[PDB]
């Protein structure tokens, strides 16, 4: 049972943000949301569809209707940013959480991603192993997805990418891995790490013969 | 009041079985289900199974048939979860919840509860304790230059800069877990391009379970 | 083989 939320929602403090949750048993069986912030366990903030439990504020309502269920924070704070999970079951007892919503609560105007993409050093080459590292550095909000090519065909394997972290600046940074033989480095043409912030995508390219 | 209290991180090798406990203390109520989720590094909540436990009923996920046990102690208060044939993919922080609905007597109605343990961290890694290499990420306005800190376990690495006389513009990454089931990480400072083959840059690298200490010199490329 | 749980908490 799949239950499909948006990856990230941005909302100004003040103003109101929803979150939609959309599963196909939605009609027959109640939506529970729940809170998850950095390093805790997730903390539930509706039940029963729109019911609010007793610790919860006053700002949190929900509803659910068709095969849509929706989480409503009135006046956001900077407390309410945080992931949001949806969570239901199927008629015949599958339960799952849904794919999970960052909610950023806007703190500064959007920053556009550096990418700076290094090539394998001479010293890892030598240790008969290559690492590209693509570092994306100075982006709000902090939700990026990040894409490797080889010779313009899309890498799924040996891709390793950290979740945004935030620097001392406020802004978000991120890192990500192409891990490969120095066989495979040598062999192909250039290799290109894409990064998609705010549906704008910055590309970086490297290639063997460069350096 | 209730209480969940899980059991420590655990590492386990590929192939073999983990298991998790859970105890909770305080759960009365007739309608109560003890549940696991999981979570891996940045992925979303993954609902594992639960067991009632009035009746010892369990319900698996499909994706975990096979493999998952979920058992309730009464007599010990103790949930454990038990997953077996471990991948590296099972690498994530466990769960224990406690859901159901109280008989309200206060309200005369009924309420919905819901209780988390703190999590358990499994990682699934056939590794033996290992240094790690650290190899210079060198720059050809500002410049970026760092360290790659590759191929270590178990964790944790500190990364410092100029032995700590460098803090402005630098930022150190979590680690990622790799396929080998050893950890990678980066650490990157932003400098002034003027800098660049006049000051010194050297990342000081400390693993303490390998007793390992690197410091490696970044020098710019002229290419 | 099914728990009255499943219903309590998800039946609308």
């Amino acid at each position: 049972y799949e239950l499909t939320q948006p990856p990230s929602v941005s909302v100004s403090p003040g103003q109101t943000a929803r979150i939609t949750c959309s599963g196909d048993a939605l009609p027959k069986k109640y939506a529970y949301w729940y809170q998850q912030k950095s390093g805790q366990a997730p903390v539930l903030v509706i039940h029963e569809d729109d019911k609010r439990p007793s610790g919860i504020p006053g700002r949190f309502s929900a509803s659910s209707s068709g095969t849509t269920a929706t989480l409503t924070i009135s006046g956001a704070q900077v407390e309410d940013e945080a992931d949001y999970y949806c969570y239901s079951t199927d008629t015949n007892d599958n339960h799952a959480f849904g794919s999970g919503t960052k909610l950023t609560v806007l703190s500064q105007p959007k920053a556009n991603p550096t990418v700076t993409l290094f090539p394998p050093s001479s010293e890892e080459l030598q240790a008969n192993k290559a690492t590209l590292v693509c570092l994306i550095s100075d982006f709000y909000p902090g939700a990026v997805t990040v894409a490797w090519k080889a010779d313009s065909s899309p890498v799924k394997a040996g891709v390793e990418t950290t979740t945004p972290s935030k620097q001392s600046n406020n802004k978000y940074a991120a890192s990500s891995y192409l891990s490969l033989t120095p066989e495979q480095w040598k062999s192909h043409r250039s290799y290109s790490c894409q990064v998609t912030h705010e549906g704008s995508t910055v590309e970086k390219t490297v290639a063997p013969t460069e350096c | 009041e209730v209480q969940l209290v899980q059991s420590g991180p655990e590492v386990k090798k590929p192939g073999t079985s983990a298991r998790v406990s859970c105890k909770a203390s305080g759960f009365t109520s007739k309608n109560t289900a003890l549940q696991w989720v999981r979570q891996a590094r940045g992925q979303p909540l993954e609902w594992m199974g639960w067991i009632d436990i009035s009746n010892y009923i369990t319900n698996y996920a499909q994706k975990f048939r096979g493999r998952l046990t979920i058992t309730w102690d009464l007599s010990a208060s103790m949930a454990y979860m038990e997953l077996s044939s471990l991948r590296s993919e099972d690498t994530a922080v466990y769960y224990c919840a406690a859901v159901g609905k109280d008989d309200d007597v206060l309200t005369g109605g009924n309420k919905y509860f819901d209780h988390w343990g703190q999590g358990t961290l499994v990682t699934v890694s056939s590794a033996s304790t290992k240094g790690p290499s650290v190899f210079p990420l060198a720059p050809s306005g500002t410049a970026a230059l760092g360290c790659l800190v590759k191929d270590y376990f178990p964790e944790p690495v500190t990364v410092s800069w100029n032995s700590g006389a460098l803090t402005s513009g630098v930022h150190t990454f979590p680690a990622v877990l790799q396929s080998s089931g050893l950890y990678s990480l980066s650490s990157v400072v932003t400098v002034p391009s003027s800098s660049l083959g006049t000051q010194t840059y050297i990342c000081n690298v400390n693993h303490k379970p390998s007793n390992t200490k690197v410091d490696k010199r970044v020098e710019p490329k002229s290419c | 083989k099914r728990s009255f749980i499943e219903d309590l908490l998800f039946n609308k």
